């Protein structure tokens, strides 16, 4: 009845947070969570690991699934990779923990792709979401997608690399993919300061950060199409080792719960914003 | 084997000519639409005569269906269910357990071996039946006519029923095991059980002919028919929202198969393509 | 928008919104625990009195003041200078509060309940809040 869970830092559906000094540890609805140490990262047992409040969306939804099926869990933060991706063949992040078993499940900003799914057995994806562009204030037909370097002065946009929208770009738009290596980004609101002056034209990425950004966004601007458009219809899902025996019954309790109507509440309640509409 | 109901949106069933062909009608790229001979009583069984009249179908769950065949490379039989409704575990009258029907009910008993249609996924089914990942995204709304524009689900209007506001679903359907979850709907629910009707036909043109006053069904169902009907409008948003997942019999092999083509499929956008072919 | 706006349903830096500390609202949002976060910039605006609060969303150094209703509309009322927004999400009640030993309890409660079927109080709303 315990299990590992890891992830790292997702902002709308992961926080991490220092624990109060005042109190030493923190206020509720936050889950103890610690730094990937491996034997060498280990950093003595003066500080085994450095106690972090960990708390979102995906925190609270993990915390109705072990209340329902009554399971322990220990978390931990991912630090080799953010994810995980086939590096010369071999996986990194929670694909890698997972698939060569340093941990037994992983939740987050987890995109169900093929790929993922032959490596690692998934569950039914509990929220929605895809492809998505956000610009400043038309299409993956447009000439602006489809030929991006041929005409007009060459169109500045990009991505974060090493993604599953990047491996999707990669395999059907190996042209706009090597125009877009020129455009990586550091990170998501490294591109929105970027794009806040104009650096970058628009932003290829998940269709809920971008309605999360967009949504708190102060100028609000707003994706390429209204209702996103979003392509590749995709999900996040529970991601299980193979043939793992939890499958069953968290893929019951999930769509359970899903059915209750709560999750509505929990997404109103995470990633609803000002502007949306 | 293929089993299904007719949904316009996703199941066009037409009726063959004398020679017992399909029609060579083509799209409007010019290409002819992919149709098949699904057989199955002609019309409703109490107003039918029970004949299995094998009549011409195609669509959007058919495309899908053939691209995933040619994937697998498996032939196959299209039949549509016999009662024309969804199911559920019912208590049925004498009798003591509460068994399925429709097309799950002719899965369990094998007449069919997997399904094939725009059917919702919830935890009931899932005990029986084993969904495989979504293959559309959608959700559950309220349509009307051409003024007391709609509370969705937050209108007392709907939660105090009255006779003046006449509104039902489906029996044995996804939205009925959904009314009959929430007890706090249930007498939403008890206002289900007197109008609630057995197909889409007959309560769109009912709403069209405002013999009822709001229909609960699909979002795609109703933005689809909107978009080609026109003079109904839904309101409220999507206050339930799943998908539509391709099932199939549990511990079967082929779920593995047929989940990775449908990702591979929402990789290069193909089902995208098919809902450009199916809704414009 | 009243209490469920995301500007207050989720936190943000550039708005500024208080109360008066070691209050009872300070309970109402430690108990629910889902706005600890909007707690949270409870611990950094906090006020000790009303009319300092009045003055800085007068001088619009608070962009919102959370608070009790009669006070609040009495003040709507009579500046008119500040608008009021938000139903009373909070039913509650003004009473007479005291020691649980002690005998007046029940003639107090008497007397106050005589006084509303003879509205007492209804005349004194007359004379202090009513008729601005
Ligand atoms: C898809 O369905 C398949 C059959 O139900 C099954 O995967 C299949 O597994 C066989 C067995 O390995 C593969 O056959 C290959 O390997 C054998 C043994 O080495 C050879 O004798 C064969 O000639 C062939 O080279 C099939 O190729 C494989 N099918 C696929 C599509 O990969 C699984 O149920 C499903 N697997 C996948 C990957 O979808
Ligand atoms: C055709 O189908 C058979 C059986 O389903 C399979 O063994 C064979 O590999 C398929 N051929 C192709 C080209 O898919």
């Amino acid at each position: 009845r315990h299990l590992t869970v890891a992830t790292l830092e997702e902002r709308p559906f992961v926080i991490v947070e220092s624990p109060d000094p005042g109190t030493g540890g923190c206020v509720p609805n936050t889950v103890p969570c610690r730094r990937q140490s491996n034997h060498t990262f280990s950093s003595g047992d003066l500080t085994p690991y450095t106690k972090l409040c960990c708390k979102g969306f995906c925190i609270d939804i993990l915390k109705k699934l072990a209340k329902v099926v009554k399971f322990s869990y220990d978390l931990y933060l991912v630090t080799n990779g953010k994810h995980g991706k086939r590096v010369r063949g071999v996986w990194n992040g929670m694909i890698g923990e997972v698939y060569y078993k340093r941990a037994d499940m992983a939740i987050g900003s987890l995109t169900i792709n093929e790929e993922r799914s032959e490596i690692i057995d998934f569950s039914v994806p509990f929220v929605e979401t895809g492809i998505s562009v956000m610009v400043s204030r038309s299409g993956l037909s447009d000439k602006k997608f489809q030929r991006p370097q041929d005409q007009y002065p060459p169109f500045r946009f990009g991505t974060v690399p090493n993604g599953s929208t990047e491996r999707n770009i990669r395999s059907n738009y190996r042209d706009m993919h090597t125009h877009m290596v020129k455009f990586n980004q550091r990170s998501v609101e490294d591109a929105l300061t970027s794009l806040k002056m104009g650096k970058l034209d628009a932003f290829i990425y998940d269709a809920a950060v971008l309605n999360y950004m967009a949504g708190k966004d102060e100028g609000c601007k707003l994706v390429t199409i209204g209702s996103g458009k979003v392509f590749a219809t995709t999900g996040y899902g529970i991601a299980m080792q193979k043939d793992s025996h939890w499958k069953r019954a968290i893929d019951l309790a999930l769509l359970q719960l899903l059915g209750d109507g709560e999750t509505q509440k929990l997404e109103t309640v995470w990633l609803s914003g000002i502007c949306q509409n | 084997k293929i089993v299904t109901i007719h949904q316009e949106p996703f199941v066009y069933v037409k009726p063959t000519m004398s020679d017992g062909t399909c029609k060579e009608e083509f799209t409007v790229n010019g290409d002819p639409v992919k149709k098949v001979i699904c057989t199955g009583p002609n019309d409703t069984s109490p107003g039918s005569p029970r004949h299995t009249v094998p009549q011409c179908c195609y669509g959007f769950c058919i495309d899908l269906l053939i691209k995933l065949a040619r994937t697998m490379n498996f032939t196959y039989e299209v039949h549509l269910v016999a009662d024309g409704k969804f199911g559920t575990q019912e208590r049925v009258n004498n009798s003591n357990k509460k068994e399925w029907n429709g097309m799950m009910g002719e899965l369990l008993s094998g007449q069919a071996d997997m399904i094939v249609a725009p059917l919702t996924i919830n935890n009931e089914r899932a005990q029986y039946i084993e969904f495989s990942k979504p293959f559309k995204y959608q959700g559950l709304t309220i349509l009307v006519k051409k003024e007391e524009r709609i509370t969705g689900i937050n209108d007392p209007r709907l939660r105090n029923p009255s006779d003046k506001f006449i509104y039902a679903t489906v029996k044995q359907s996804s939205v009925d095991i959904y009314f009959r979850r929430q007890v706090e709907l249930s007498t939403m629910y008890r206002h289900m059980e007197k109008h609630n009707y057995e197909s889409a036909a007959e309560a769109i043109q009912a709403v069209r002919d405002n013999k009822l006053h709001a229909f609960i069904w699909d979002s795609a169902v109703l933005e689809f028919e909107a978009s080609q009907k026109c003079d109904l409008v839904t309101t409220g948003e999507l206050f339930f929202r799943s998908g539509f997942g391709i099932g199939m019999r549990k511990d079967s092999p082929w779920k593995q198969n047929v989940s990775l083509s449908i990702l591979k499929s929402h990789e290069n956008g193909f089902m995208e393509d098919l809902d450009k072919t199916w809704v414009r | 928008t009243g209490i469920n706006d995301p500007r207050l349903r989720n936190p943000s830096d550039k708005f500024i919104y208080a109360t008066v500390k070691q209050s009872s609202v300070d309970i109402y949002f430690r108990r629910q625990v889902e706005l600890s976060t909007m707690y949270r910039h409870m611990e950094k605006h906090n006020y000790e009195s009303a009319a300092e609060a009045i003055q800085a969303v007068r001088d619009n150094k608070l962009h919102a003041f959370i608070w009790d209703s009669a006070v609040l509309e009495f003040e709507a009322s009579q500046k008119c200078d500040l608008v009021t927004t938000g139903e009373l999400f909070f039913r509650s009640g003004f009473g007479i509060g005291m020691r649980k030993d002690s005998p007046w309890k029940q003639n107090v409660s008497l007397s106050i309940l005589k006084s509303h079927e003879n509205g007492f109080m209804e005349d004194l709303d007359k004379t202090w809040v009513r008729y601005q």
